[PDB]
């Protein structure tokens, strides 16, 4: 919320227009139109079906994490019992396939604990979450201006 | 010999040499059965 | 004495081979059909029944269901690869629900569970507040 | 012997138990001590084989709540003709049904609200409406509002009905449990009267009613100059003018020379060129053959005339040599568990919304239905949602069933036990399944994302490139464009148009036309096939690994719905098959979502937009589905950032409840992840501190505070998920579609 | 393994012992309370750590008390 | 045969967060972790089963039963102590008496008292 | 009559006989593949291996890579097979490694550290030339016409 805040009121200075953060700030609305959508223009347009141009990196790095972040939901949403329940088909099948049984595992395979889960899936999220801003900010700034 | 050709020289050793041996080597030391 | 079961993929495993097994035995007076706790149904028989699982926990769930049937003969032991046996459940002929003489009691705080020392107390001991 | 049996005065009617919450519940009717009461209270409602153990008590209430929902049902087609009677432009429509947007709600004026009365024509303001009732009514022949008041009034009869029938059945007459367990009679009956007599009659005021009166209204005749319907009844030559053949009457049909009729009943196939929907006189064709197939249908199994069969003697003879009993047991399971039948039922439901939703895009049954563009839009994404409920639901139950009504006695060495054998087997197949199919499938939109972005077109899975063609699906599209000359040489046209031939025009809009396949269509279609695939891996693996797995040995013992069996284990959180079903809602959220997405990207971007009287095509979205569909990024900007355009710049019109509504739903969304992402033990521990504070001040409840269960925050999040999430998508689809319709 | 401690709050009611899916408990004599016996966990090799006793357990607070520790093949409960 | 056969494993508990070797081990004193299936011919570990014509499937054969006996004699051998205390309290050749008067298990789960009534029965 | 029994007479172990895990077929194809076949070195197992492997990896890299429409297109497919053969060469050592230690092996047996290096080398010989067997193979393709 802070840094949307610094960055909209930043980019309607830049661009000559205070007045429009002024008059629509003040809804939810005029945030999610005339600051992210308005703004991801540049950023989405790195590449598309006619070309790339040196903005496609952040384009690439915008995609990349919002993946990362909804894979950080995974682990947040689904917790371990069916996972390791999973797993242990994976188990049962690599211990009963010709050829691959020839090779084994020196660590029994199990479900990432409850503790761990709960980190990996904040991992994710933030890590997704700082990516994709960090996408954002440096692509519309520079495309616009 | 020049410093211009450093990258193609020096990007494979360290973004495919490099983690190839150090994940090898984390591998094998965490599959020693007795490291000390 | 095997009861009456055409196989599943829920059975045991390399671990039953290399590192423990666990069998049950019981006495069940008529054939009667029974949950495998590895997935489907299987026909006891009339007199002693012996059943091989992977874990403990498997046992126990069996031995619990045999319960309803009125079967409470069931002994369950440990087996490792050597061959060397383990005799499991019930570890001194009485169910531990039951109270027993010469049982002595392990693990026992006298204290109630809010008079454990606090932490900063035992720093770089190795102990926790648990068992100290 | 088939045979009715009901006990009299059943129940006693009062207002006692009304009077005592929970009532039905041992536990619940000692009175609450928490607030996990109350929730309880509505979780265990209408859970009625918890709430007694006799399966005869079990089918009563069923059949009583079913009487129930069908009062409710009533009334809402009651107040959807209602509301076409006095709050529609229905009137105005039919002179004009393509430039006057359909309306049938109408707002009243409070705190600026009215806005949301549109300008939709025919001298009218109101919301416009898309789930086609004014389609639908034109194709039954209705053309006047005292018509659309009379089916309300009707609608409302057979409500009360449906609520005197359902009083009637649990407190005064309540049919034995021997009654209920009539599976042959009851197919008998739904098969040859329900569903035969149901197709019969409706092919019959087809033909009577609706097929002249569609007729006169395509010919251009007024509405208010169309005999009304019951002079078609009483004045044979008003039909003789229209269709030539009833001047015989009926002795062809009794003579066998049934070729006469050919006039009304047809197999044209395509669609009608005025309208843009199928030919009326096609649709009577096949609810008469329909009708007499579901006749002969209702009289396959035995009830009390020596003739028929018996089901249970048909599935114990249907057993093989890799199958041991094969399907001995089944009868006893689905003539016993109402869980069973219920499954079976919502997969079975479920599954036909889906088909309903595919079919009635690509052949449009009712009249100026294909070029209203957001009704299309909004019936195939209902109809999706529906079916995709629906088969979640049916798994639900199966694992319900295996939970609670299954008995290993009764299912040894049959199909069921022998499933339950091989489990680990077809689990981890199709684990593999979902792996190969979601890294190969979504592998291609990211090495396409890749490629575009490092400036590599040429090295992408493309129609421009590498190509991945459904060559299947072409030659399937071109056998059925070949069809109607040769394998079904009396079809005049197509099936459907989406196979290939000409662009129906309807307005200057194009209602059907060929839907193509390349490279971005296999794309999607791959999509379909792993999000569907992973959804059926949760549910399976919660039917399958109900009563027990190598984690939980006694699983059934814990229930159908736990939350956890501690954190030993490693850890047992949602190993519950209720939890199952929680992941796999979340799995066809995603499925569902993906595949209304093909739709209304595929064809606004190859099927709907303006034609000329020349032949130029203009489609919505320019064409841009085949090279944009291909990457994500394309997914994000074209379709997502592009068309909801429409829902975000509605402020100040009348979509602006559409622009609300997506904020809204954006917001229920994001706050279910406070339950999804946490714990009960948090929340307890705030509770501890706000009723500290409350007792600080001499007050709290008797009735403590409690944090949800574990089982309820689950509940709890997954319902704002789905609320928001669909919620979302229903703004954007229907401010995006008014805009394009 | 997995730690389990008995408090001296026990009142002897069998509960998690009954409760126990791997019979890590037992009941042994004691004279402490009225029931004349006290959980006792001999057997804590073959906890789990599910904590059912714990959750059968009538005292306030438990009388029970499961500390997770160092896991095992047994307490990680795997079938291979 | 020995009875602390399971505790002789190389499991080495910790100084904390432990409840190391319980009434019969930790673990099991044979380390799991050996070889995958071999060729036709050759055997994977020490006693490991041979295949025969089908190595791949090799560790699906059992090498690991209880026959009945060993079942009974280590009955005996485990619950040798609690026989020796209900004997110390009832009160060699009396042992004898009630273990086949009545037999071992119920000899075990009888009362000191009650068996001392049957006792009266010679 | 039944096409399925539990596997080794055994209902208890978690596997059945059914015509694929038990049927003649199956049983004389992994009975003859080199890594079960009878009387075998470990080195020309692992030969056999390589030879197998090898000169299917090249076909992906040269026809899909990168570089595929360039006439050095078969010469860089060739490369990355090589490369890919390396990266799996890597794999077995150090799964020998960690499964048998360094102790020098007491047998002959394949599963010992001294066979599976045998096994090891004789797989990389085997794909490497087989690589560059399916290259040659590569450089001129037969249209088969008299
Ligand atoms: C720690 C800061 C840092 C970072 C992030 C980078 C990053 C990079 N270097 Mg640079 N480099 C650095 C310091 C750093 N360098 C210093 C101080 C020197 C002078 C010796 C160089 C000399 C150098 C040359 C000649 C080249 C690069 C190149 C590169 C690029 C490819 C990687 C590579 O092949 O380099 C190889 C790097 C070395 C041979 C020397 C590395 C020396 C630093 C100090 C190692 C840092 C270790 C680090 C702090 C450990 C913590 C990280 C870990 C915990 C995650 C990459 C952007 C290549 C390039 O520009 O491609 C376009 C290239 O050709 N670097
Ligand atoms: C099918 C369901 C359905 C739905 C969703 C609607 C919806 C609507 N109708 Mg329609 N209508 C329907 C069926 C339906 N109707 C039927 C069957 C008829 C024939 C009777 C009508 C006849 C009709 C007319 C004549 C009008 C509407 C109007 C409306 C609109 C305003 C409703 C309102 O705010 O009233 C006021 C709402 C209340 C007074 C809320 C009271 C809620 C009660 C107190 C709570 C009940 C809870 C429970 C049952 C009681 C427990 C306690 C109790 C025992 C004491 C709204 C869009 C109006 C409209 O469209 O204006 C342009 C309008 O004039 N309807
Ligand atoms: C929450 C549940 C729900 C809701 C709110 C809706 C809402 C709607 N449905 Mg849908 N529908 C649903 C579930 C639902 N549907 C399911 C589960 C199916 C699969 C059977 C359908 C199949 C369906 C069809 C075929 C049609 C609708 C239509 C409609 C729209 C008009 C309503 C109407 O009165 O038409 C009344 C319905 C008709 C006039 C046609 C009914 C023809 C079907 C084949 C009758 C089947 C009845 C049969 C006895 C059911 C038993 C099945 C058997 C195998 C046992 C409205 C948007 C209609 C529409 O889109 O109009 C523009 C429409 O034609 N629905
Ligand atoms: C041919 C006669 C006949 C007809 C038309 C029906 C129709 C129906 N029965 Mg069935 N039923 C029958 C014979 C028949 N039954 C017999 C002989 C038995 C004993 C074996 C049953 C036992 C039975 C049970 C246990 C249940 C049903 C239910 C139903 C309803 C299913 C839901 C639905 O799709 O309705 C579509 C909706 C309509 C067609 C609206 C019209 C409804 C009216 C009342 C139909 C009758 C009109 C006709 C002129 C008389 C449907 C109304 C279910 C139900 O919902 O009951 C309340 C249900 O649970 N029936
Ligand atoms: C034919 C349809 C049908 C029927 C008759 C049943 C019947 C039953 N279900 Mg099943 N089920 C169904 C379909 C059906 N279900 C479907 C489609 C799904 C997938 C979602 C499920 C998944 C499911 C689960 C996971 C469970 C059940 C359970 C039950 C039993 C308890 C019902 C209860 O007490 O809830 C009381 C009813 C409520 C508490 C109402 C809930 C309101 C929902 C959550 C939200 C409504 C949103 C609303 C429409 C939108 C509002 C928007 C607005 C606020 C802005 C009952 C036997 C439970 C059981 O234990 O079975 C033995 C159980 O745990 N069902
Ligand atoms: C976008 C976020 C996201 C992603 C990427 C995943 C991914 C997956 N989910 Mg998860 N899931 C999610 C959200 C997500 N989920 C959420 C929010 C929930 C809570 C409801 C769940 C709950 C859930 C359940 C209940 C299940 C899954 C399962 C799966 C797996 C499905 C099988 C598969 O296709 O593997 C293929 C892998 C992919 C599709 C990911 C990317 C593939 C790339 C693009 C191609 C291959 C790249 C290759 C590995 C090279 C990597 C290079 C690298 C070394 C640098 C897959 C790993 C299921 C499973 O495990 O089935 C076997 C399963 O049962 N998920
Ligand atoms: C997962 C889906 C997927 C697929 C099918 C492809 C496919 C391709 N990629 Mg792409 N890519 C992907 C995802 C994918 N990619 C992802 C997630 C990324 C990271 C963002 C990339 C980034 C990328 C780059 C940078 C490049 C490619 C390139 C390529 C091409 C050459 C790759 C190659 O030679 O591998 C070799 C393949 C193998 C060695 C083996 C393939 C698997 C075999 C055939 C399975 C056989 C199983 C058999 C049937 C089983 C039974 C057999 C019998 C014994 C019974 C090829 C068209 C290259 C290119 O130039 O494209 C034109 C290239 O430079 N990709
Ligand atoms: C294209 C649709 C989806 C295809 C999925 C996989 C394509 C592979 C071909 C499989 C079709 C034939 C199956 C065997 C042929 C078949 O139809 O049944 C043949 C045979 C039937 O045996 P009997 O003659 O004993 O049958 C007597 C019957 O009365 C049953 O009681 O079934 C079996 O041998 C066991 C079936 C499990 C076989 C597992 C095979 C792999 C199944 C793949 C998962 C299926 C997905 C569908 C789920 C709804
Ligand atoms: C829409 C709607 C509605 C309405 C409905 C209606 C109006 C219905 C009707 C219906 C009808 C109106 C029905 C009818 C029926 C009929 C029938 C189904 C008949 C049959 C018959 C037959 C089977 C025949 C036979 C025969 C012959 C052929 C010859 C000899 C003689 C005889 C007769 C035997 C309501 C209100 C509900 C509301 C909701 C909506
Ligand atoms: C049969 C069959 C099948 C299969 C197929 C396949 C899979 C095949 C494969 C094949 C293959 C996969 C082949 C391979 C080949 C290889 C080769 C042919 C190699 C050779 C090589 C060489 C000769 C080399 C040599 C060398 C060396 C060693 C070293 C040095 C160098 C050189 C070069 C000299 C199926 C299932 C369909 C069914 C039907 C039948
Ligand atoms: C927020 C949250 C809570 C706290 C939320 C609670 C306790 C719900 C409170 C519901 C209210 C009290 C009922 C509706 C009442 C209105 C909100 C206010 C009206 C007040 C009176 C008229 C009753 C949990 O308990 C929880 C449990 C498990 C997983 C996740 C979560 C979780 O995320
Ligand atoms: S209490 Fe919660 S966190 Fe702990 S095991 Fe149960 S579900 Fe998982
Ligand atoms: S620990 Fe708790 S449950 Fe167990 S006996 Fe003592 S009081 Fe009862």
């Amino acid at each position: 919320w802070v840094t949307f805040y610094w960055h909209w009121k930043h980019m309607t200075i830049w661009g000559g227009n205070p007045g429009q953060f002024d008059e629509s700030s003040n809804y939810i609305m005029g945030w999610l139109r005339d600051y992210l959508w308005l703004n991801s223009s540049p950023l989405i347009n790195g590449y598309n079906p006619f070309g790339m141009n040196n903005l496609s990196v952040w384009s690439w790095m915008f995609l990349f994490g919002h993946l990362i972040w909804a894979t950080g939901f995974m682990f947040l949403i689904s917790w371990r019992g069916y996972w390791q329940e999973l797993i242990e088909t994976l188990v049962w099948a690599h211990e009963r396939t010709p050829l691959a049984n020839l090779i084994r595992w020196r660590d029994k395979p199990v479900a990432l604990s409850i503790v761990q889960a709960r980190l990996v899936g904040l991992v994710h999220f933030s890590v997704g979450y700082i990516l994709t801003y960090a996408a954002f900010v440096i692509a519309s700034t520079s495309g616009k201006f | 010999m020049a410093a211009s050709f450093l990258p193609s020289i020096l990007v494979p050793l360290v973004g495919l040499i490099f983690p190839a041996f150090s994940m090898a080597l984390f591998f094998l030391y965490v599959q020693t059965d007795d490291i000390a | 004495p095997f009861p009456t079961f055409g196989g599943s993929t829920g059975g045991w495993l390399r671990a039953a081979e290399v590192e423990e097994k666990y069998a049950i035995t019981w006495t069940s007076t008529k054939e009667q059909i029974f949950e495998m706790p590895t997935g489907g149904a299987a026909i006891m028989r009339n007199g002693e029944n012996l059943l091989y699982l992977a874990r403990k926990e498997q046992c126990l769930a069996l031995s619990t269901q045999l319960r309803t049937f009125k079967i409470n003969d069931y002994k369950i032991y440990r087996i490792f690869p050597s061959g060397e046996v383990q005799y499991l459940h019930p570890k001194d002929g009485v169910f531990p629900e039951k109270v027993n003489p010469g049982r002595t009691s392990v693990n026992s705080r006298g204290f109630s569970i809010g008079k454990n020392p606090n932490p900063a107390s035992i720093k770089f001991s190795g102990i926790t507040t648990y068992e100290s | 012997n088939v045979q009715v049996f009901v006990e009299k005065d059943a129940v006693e009617t009062s207002f006692a138990k009304w009077a005592q919450p929970g009532h039905f519940s041992r536990t619940l009717a000692k009175g609450p001590k928490t607030t996990t009461w109350i929730w309880n209270l509505h979780a265990d409602a209408h859970d009625f084989d918890s709430q007694t153990s006799s399966l005869e008590e079990v089918s009563r209430k069923i059949f009583s709540a079913h009487f129930g929902q069908l009062a409710i049902i009533f009334l809402w087609i009651s107040g959807m003709h209602f509301h076409g009677a006095y709050f529609s432009n229905y009137s105005a429509w039919l002179t004009d049904p393509i430039s006057i947007k359909q309306s049938s709600q109408v707002v009243w004026p409070i705190v600026g609200q009215e806005i949301l009365n549109a300008d939709v024509g025919g001298n009218f303001q109101g919301i416009q409406t898309t789930s086609g009732w004014f389609q639908m009514w034109r194709a039954e022949g209705i053309t006047s509002e005292v018509e659309l008041y009379w089916t309300a009034i009707g609608g409302l009869a057979m409500s009360a009905i449906m609520l005197f029938a359902g009083w009637f059945h649990y407190h005064k007459a309540a049919p034995k449990l021997e009654w209920f367990q009539n599976a042959e009679s009851m197919m008998n009956h739904h098969l040859a009267g329900l569903l035969g007599l149901g197709c019969l009659s409706w092919s019959g005021h087809q033909i009577h009613i609706a097929l002249p009166i569609n007729k006169l209204l395509d010919a251009g005749v007024s509405p208010q100059e169309i005999p009304l319907p019951h002079e078609f009844l009483i004045n044979r030559d008003l039909m003789a003018q229209l269709y030539p053949s009833f001047s015989k009457g009926l002795a062809p049909f009794f003579g066998g020379n049934w070729g006469e009729y050919s006039d009304f009943l047809t197999f044209k196939g395509g669609l009608n060129p005025v309208t843009g929907g199928l030919w009326l006189s096609d649709i009577a064709h096949h609810h008469l053959a329909l009708s007499v197939l579901f006749i002969i249908a209702g009289h396959m199994y035995r009830t009390n005339w020596g003739i028929g069969h018996n089901m249970k003697e048909i599935l114990e003879a249907h057993k093989g040599p890799f199958t041991g009993e094969g399907h001995k047991g089944l009868y006893e399971i689905l003539t016993t568990s109402w869980h069973a039948q219920l499954a079976i039922n919502l997969a079975m439901m479920g599954s036909l919304s889906i088909i309903v939703a595919h079919h009635m895009y690509a052949m449009p049954p009712y009249p100026y239905l294909a070029t209203d563009y957001a009704t299309q839009l909004s019936l195939f994404t209902h109809h999706m949602w529906i079916g995709g409920f629906c088969v979640v639901g049916g798994a639900a139950h199966g694992a319900i069933f295996m939970v609670r009504d299954y008995t290993p006695a009764n299912n040894y060495n049959n199909l069921l036990d022998r499933v339950l054998r091989h489990r680990d087997a077809i689990i981890s197949h199709l684990n593999w399944v979902c792996i190969f199919l979601g890294c190969h499938a979504f592998g291609f939109y990211i090495h396409n994302d890749t490629m575009r972005a490092l400036g590599r077109p040429q090295d992408m899975f493309s129609d421009k490139a590498i190509q991945l063609q459904p060559i299947f699906a072409q030659w399937i599209q071109n056998i059925h464009l070949l069809a109607p000359g040769t394998t079904a040489p009396n079809a005049l046209a197509t099936t459907s148009y989406a196979f290939g031939g000409d662009v129906i025009e309807v307005g200057g809009k194009i209602a059907m036309m060929p839907i193509k396949l390349g490279t971005a269509d296999f794309m999607v279609h791959h999509i379909h096939a792993f999000t569907i695939h992973v959804t059926v891996l949760i549910l399976l693996k919660g039917v399958l690994y109900a009563r027990s797995s190598k984690l939980i040995p006694d699983k059934a013992n814990l229930g159908f719905r736990f939350p956890c069996d501690g954190p030993g284990r490693g850890g047992t959180c949602q190993s519950s098959s209720w939890d199952h079903v929680f992941l796999g809602l979340f799995w066809m959220y995603n499925s569902i979502s993906v595949v209304i997405f093909h739709f209304s990207w595929k064809m606004q971007s190859d099927v709907w937009g303006t034609i000329t009287p020349d032949g130029a095509i203009s489609h919505i979205t320019g064409g841009n589905f085949a090279q944009s569909s291909i990457t994500i990024n394309g997914w994000l900007r074209d379709f997502l950032w592009s068309q909801a355009s429409q829902v975000i710049q509605s402020y100040g019109s009348a979509s602006s409840a559409y622009g609300l509504i997506f904020l809204g739903a954006h917001f229920i969304w994001a706050f279910s992840l406070m339950f999804l992402f946490s714990g009960r033990g948090y929340w307890q521990e705030l509770i501890e501190s706000i009723v500290w504070a409350h007792n600080k001040l001499n007050f709290a409840p008797t009735i403590q505070p409690r944090a949800l269960s574990i089982t309820q925050g689950r509940a709890v999040g997954l319902a704002h998920y789905l609320l928001g999430g669909i919620g979302t998508t229903w703004a954007f689809f229907l401010a995006r579609a008014i805009s394009i319709t | 393994s997995h730690t389990v401690k008995i408090y001296d709050t026990c009142i002897g009611c069998t509960q998690c012992v009954r409760a126990c899916p791997t019979d890590v408990l037992e009941m042994v004599p004691w004279d402490g309370c009225k029931s004349g016996q006290i959980a006792s966990s001999p057997r804590v090799e073959d906890c789990v750590g599910c904590k059912r006793c714990e959750t059968a357990c009538p005292t306030d607070f438990l009388s029970v008390r499961v500390y997770l520790g160092a896991e095992t093949t047994r307490s990680l409960g795997l079938a291979y | 045969v020995d009875l602390d056969y399971g505790m002789k494993n190389s499991y080495v508990p910790a100084t904390g967060g432990d409840g190391g070797q319980g009434q019969f081990g930790a673990q099991s004193p044979n380390d799991w972790r050996v070889a995958g299936t071999s060729p036709v011919g050759e055997t994977s570990y020490a006693g490991a089963a041979d295949g025969g014509e089908e190595p791949w499937f090799a560790e699906a054969i059992s090498t690991v039963s209880l026959d009945l006996q060993k079942a009974d004699e280590t009955l005996k051998a485990f619950t040798k102590d609690a026989a020796a205390f209900k004997i110390e309290e009832f009160a060699d050749a009396a042992m004898e008496e009630l273990v086949g008067k009545l037999g071992y298990s119920k000899f075990l789960e009888m009362s000191t008292k009650q068996l001392m009534k049957t006792w009266g029965t010679l | 009559a039944n096409f399925i029994k539990p596997y080794n007479d055994d209902p208890f172990v978690g596997h059945l006989a059914t015509p694929i895990t038990s049927s003649s077929l199956t049983r004389a194809l992994l009975k003859n593949l080199p890594a079960y076949r009878f009387g075998l070195t470990p080195l020309l197992r692992g030969l056999e291996i390589g030879l197998a492997h090898g000169y299917f990896l090249i076909g992906p890299f040269a026809q899909l890579g990168p570089l595929r429409n360039s006439d050095i297109g078969l010469l860089a497919g060739f490369l990355s097979t090589i490369g890919l053969i390396l990266i799996l060469t890597l794999g077995l050592t150090i799964y020998g490694a960690a499964a048998f230690g360094q102790e020098k092996s007491n047998g002959s047996e394949l599963q010992t550290k001294k066979s599976w290096d045998q096994f090891k080398g004789g797989f990389f010989v085997g794909a490497c030339g087989s690589a560059g067997f399916a290259f040659i193979c590569l450089s001129s393709i037969p249209t088969f016409a008299l």
